[PDB]
RNA sequence: UACCUGGUUGAUCCUGCCAGUAGCAUAUGCUUGUCUCAAAGAUUAAGCCAUGCAUGUCUAAGUACGCACGGCCGGUACAGUGAAACUGCGAAUGGCUCAUUAAAUCAGUUAUGGUUCCUUUGGUCGCUCGUACUUGGAUAACUGUGGUAAUUCUAGAGCUAAUACAUGCCGACGGGCGCUGACCCCCUUCGCGGGGGGGAUGCGUGCAUUUAUCAGUGGUGACUCUAGAUAACCUCGGGCCGAUCGCACGCCGGCGGCGACGACCCAUUCGAACGUCUGCCCUAUCAACUUUCGAUGGUAGUCGCCGUGCCUACCAUGGUGACCACGGGUGACGGGGAAUCAGGGUUCGAUUCCGGAGAGGGAGCCUGAGAAACGGCUACCACAUCCAAGGAAGGCAGCAGGCGCGCAAAUU
RNA sequence: UUAAAGUUGCUGCAGUUAAAAAGCUCGUAGUUGGAUCUCUCUCGGCCGAAGCGUUUACUUUGAAAAAAUUAGAGUGUUCAAAGCAGGCCGCCUGGAUACCGCAGCUAGGAAUAAUGGAAUAGGACCGCGGUUCUAUUUUGUUG
RNA sequence: UCGCUACUACCGAUUGGAUGGUUUAGUGAGGCCCUCGGAUCGGCCCCGCCGGGGUGCCCUGGCGGAGCGCUGA
């Protein structure tokens, strides 16, 4: 029964309007649905059209988009740590845009080091167990062993992802609209906007 | 850090900011490329459009609007908000009868870029027409010329 | 209202169809078509009122219905179809051919055409646009869109339609000296050579013209359709040339050409 | 046709008003032979409503097993005409009225580079590499059995269709393009080494959707545009990639020609919406207002067709005001226009065209391209009809007509 | 209700005595204000682009301004108010045009009226030197 | 200065009654959205009575039953 017209408000001088109509459907707005955290469901509704909105309720998956590697792969989505309207939301676990989530790593990590042939957030006993031996230990023709040590130069990362990548957790940053096209696809933090959302939620306790 | 003032973080949204680079990058420069763009109409991009800091969405030159309708101008009056002026308008009002005009005023609020800095009031602005930036602006300013008591 | 229209009044009606005052109090209403309403001629005003081969408005449906009617070269079976610029009415059961063309006065007229004329038609190029894994496209005044166009057409030009497969044979550009047709305003319907394009960027283009008597005359650059190369219009033009007679000679026209009578 | 005339004093010249005079509009009186056009329940009561009508719809081309007719010929799936009912579409227009409403509506002028658009017209529709010579279950009309005082109320039982509801291939199809990549081959080097080709294996491939990254065919005055490339996603409340009807009949078991319905997306048409600039009557015995509860602005989002305090969180303390804000009034819907008029003006504009609003008063929805719809639904407040007292149904500011009101307005 | 009403007055009234100048003065807003000043650079085929100059008001032209109404052209409705018809012996016609304030576009004029342009010269025009960033052509391609 | 008949309006006891408009507080029909709920309606199973085909086993046709089976509406 939302309203979001601009005639139920003041002039610019502080004036009342006296309204010239009731509420046209037009001019209509419906409830937040808040997309939480939990096992996919999705309404969908009808809008101006004849148009799909796909309204999403819960949401578990998303795919998101390593900038810097050029990589996307379609991961879990854990927690929000921080939101930047409303704390209160965080609380809640309500999934926004712009809200930043704890992902899960694992499918860059298979990633990285299929493209890399280097451990990638290993522990320094390195039990490396003998089905990801033959990808960081594979046996190499003569073109392609110097085409894997020519891609491991440039191989290095900042040190601020790979403690995320010890623990298993990246921080990343919902950029689509959830409860407008039901999916929350978004980017992994890097760089300047890691340290300064990570510093955010370091002061926020 | 001097544009991380607020509570989310202030980003330019063309520009992607994370490359990888090399070690004749991180040792060269830390080099932040800016987006700009040219207002159609014969209005110069100001320097500070293309060597600033600021970061605003609603900047002309910077930004995501695009100027297109009437361009108008006006004479400032009161800078007291955050990054929007309130101009007034003057004209002559022709009553029939009397065969005589009567003086007139209207006032706008207009978005102020970041790149304008050092303005004081009383000096004529150029202002175009944009979309709507909030309730009551609807103009971005274009180019500011000194009032003619300056040096 | 909520939601759109169906119906014309009368006196609401565009002023180039001259219908009378006292016949009705609705007007024939246009069908969405590839014409503007208020640049159109509905096929039940040229049966009934212009061509009086019907005499009311259910003889134009028995006309239509039988299928005696193509407008540029498809069978037509609405009596409201908006025909408009440039488009070819073949009757084929009297043997006519028509063309819809303003005259020097801001209406249409009957221009009866020659069968070899008849096989095209020219548009005007409104916007051209790529897309669809990189295929260039025309949009034409009758909404007409011709893909696979020649790349040294652009907007405001000409091209000539073949109309029985739909193809472009051979264009016009926007140029000084090209014979063009106003299609719009107060000096609709007049021919003139383009003298000068004035540019204001961010409004319209102004587009000063010449007659063909030293009558000049401007128009906006929308109301501008390139006709002919050079002065050779290629088309075929009404009775007047569209040269535009001041009411003084207009009446000294018919003061003369009365006594040629006996 | 740019006009005056009687009235103050014993008489005079003035100020000055009363009175006449001429239109034009509402009423009304008396009178009224012909003929042509022509307004007409606006004003008071946006008061109240008996009765009847004002919205429906079939082509060759969605569904025919009604003998309801008749017709070949009687094994001939369906000759035909066709009520009914399913399906589709419309009912959102037109008509009526003027209660609201004073920067609002509206008019001119621009904008959508900030959005949706049934339809029409043009485009596109083997562009995707992965039972089909035809798929599945119901349901009306019909038959048959009932309930209720009562309604365009419906319940149960038995059949049967689809362009309703669903599910779902083949074909094009041979490939191609990107990642991978065992292996093989070639050149050079004594050799190591360096460089260049071919390649089985697996993965992903279109166009729409959503995110991120790269480079810079066509465009604008200016795109964060249009296209291109790369990595992925693609909603079970699913996104396209046709299980459809007709008419003439065929050409060498295949290959067919004209149509009708569909159909995602693009364009167009018809619009709609939201904005820009300028403009309106009376009032100061209305001079300060707005800001808890959004007032002005900033940031992030929510919602929404989209731009925005539209809304929410955190901030900033602003925004309008003698150039008359804010408040009140209007015997105010606004214009196009109408009366009068030397020139200037003044007053009217409910009323047939354009735009707005509203269907007794507020409010909320369903369906749909489009409605906050009232000749749709659900409530509440106000009236009010039937009733067997348990219930049921309403909305004339549509055309007629009635009552009431009134100085004041036509035919069921 | 309009004219008459120059009895609302901008045109165009009145204010000593007929109704009426504030007791006097200062004063912000408003309103009004004295003389004065005679188009060029980089390109295309001498002719077009692009720039102006300090910004406007004014004036003239243009284009855009719904139809109906109003004005007005043509036409013997039997005249007229109307209408958009008609006319000739199948043809020949017409269905024009003006007006459409203010605001907004456009182009010419430069009188009037507002406004700038250097006065502790961080002033104009010249060629001279320095500091910082940096175009993309140059070296048969290639780093 | 001082005598008769009536109207207009206000005060006007009566805490006379009835109804509007603004708000304080409390209450809150009905629709929509969410989280549940699950009356009923299928489908796939499993056995039992059994045919045919292929070769004790698989697929088919009629049913019947049971299960807090496991799914859809």
């Amino acid at each position: 029964g939302i309203s979001r017209d601009n005639w139920h408000k003041r002039r610019k001088t502080g004036g009342k309007r006296k309204p010239y109509h009731k509420k046209r459907k037009y001019e209509l707005g419906r409830p937040a649905a808040n997309t939480k955290i939990g096992p996919r469901r999705i309404h969908t509704v009808r809008v101006r059209g004849g148009n799909k909105k796909y309204r999403a309720l819960r949401l578990d998956v998303g795919n998101f988009s390593w900038g810097s590697e050029c990589c996307t792969r379609k991961t879990r989505i854990i927690d929000v740590v921080y939101n930047a309207s409303n704390n209160e939301l965080v609380r809640t676990k309500t999934l926004v845009k712009n809200c930043i989530v704890l992902i899960d790593s694992t499918p860059y990590r298979q990633w990285y080091e299929s493209h890399y042939a280097l451990p990638l957030g290993r522990k320094k006993g390195a039990k490396l167990t003998p089905e990801e031996e033959e990808i960081l230990n594979k046996k190499r023709s003569k073109k392609i062993q110097k085409k894997y040590d020519e891609r491991k130069k440039n191989a290095k990362i900042s040190s601020l992802l790979e403690e995320q990548f010890q623990q298993g957790k990246l921080l990343a940053c919902i950029a689509s609209r959830p409860g407008q096209c039901g999916r929350a696809d978004g980017y992994v933090l890097e760089g300047k906007e890691l340290e300064f959302y990570l510093r955010k939620i370091k002061a926020r306790k | 850090a001097d544009i991380q003032t607020e509570r989310a973080y202030q980003k330019q949204p063309t520009i992607f900011q994370n490359k990888k680079r090399v070690l004749l990058g991180e040792t060269g420069k830390e080099k932040l490329p800016r987006y700009y763009k040219n207002i159609g109409l014969g209005f110069k991009t100001p320097k500070e459009a293309i060597e600033g800091t600021y970061i605003d969405k609603k900047c002309p030159f910077t930004g995501n609007v695009s100027i297109r309708g009437r361009i108008l101008s006006g004479v400032v009056t009161k800078m007291k908000m955050q990054r929007t002026i309130v101009i007034r308008r003057d004209y002559l009002h022709y009553i029939r009868k009397y065969n005589r005009f009567e003086k007139r005023h209207k006032n706008m609020s207009v978005h102020l870029s970041p790149c304008f800095r050092d303005v004081q009031i009383g000096d004529i602005v150029t202002v175009g027409e944009c979309r709507p930036l909030s309730k009551t602006v609807r103009f971005n300013v274009l180019k500011v010329t000194k009032a003619a008591g300056t040096k | 209202a909520r939601g759109p229209k169906k119906h014309l009044k009368r006196v609401a009606a565009p002023k180039h169809w001259m219908l009378d005052k006292l016949t009705g109090v609705f007007a024939p209403r246009p069908s969405t078509g590839p014409h503007k309403l208020r640049e159109c001629l509905p096929l039940i005003i040229f049966l009934r009122n212009r061509l009086k081969y019907a005499l009311t408005g259910d003889e134009v449906k028995k006309i239509c219905m039988q299928r005696f009617i193509k407008i540029d070269g498809k069978v037509r079976t609405d009596i409201t179809y908006p025909a408009g610029f440039m488009d070819v009415i073949s009757i084929d059961k009297t043997g006519e051919n028509f063309r819809l063309i303003y005259d020097t006065k801001g209406r249409f007229a009957v221009h009866r055409i020659t069968p070899e004329e008849a096989k095209y038609k020219l548009c005007k190029v409104r916007k051209i646009f790529v897309g669809t894994k990189g295929i260039p496209h025309l949009v034409t005044h009758d909404a007409r869109t011709i893909r696979y166009p020649d790349p040294l057409i652009k907007v405001n030009d000409t091209i000539q339609i073949d109309l029985e497969t739909g193809k472009i044979t051979d264009f016009i550009k926007f140029d000084t000296g090209n014979l063009c047709m106003v299609t719009g305003g107060a000096n609709l319907g007049r021919i003139g050579v383009i003298t000068n394009r004035e540019r204001h960027p961010g409004s319209f283009d102004v587009v000063h013209v010449k007659d063909a008597n030293g009558n000049s005359f401007a128009t906006r650059l929308s109301n501008i359709f390139v006709i002919g190369k050079g002065n050779k219009p290629w088309i075929s033009l009404p009775r007047g040339k569209g040269i535009r007679l001041t009411i003084a000679e207009e009446r000294d026209k018919r003061l003369a050409a009365k006594q040629s009578s006996g």
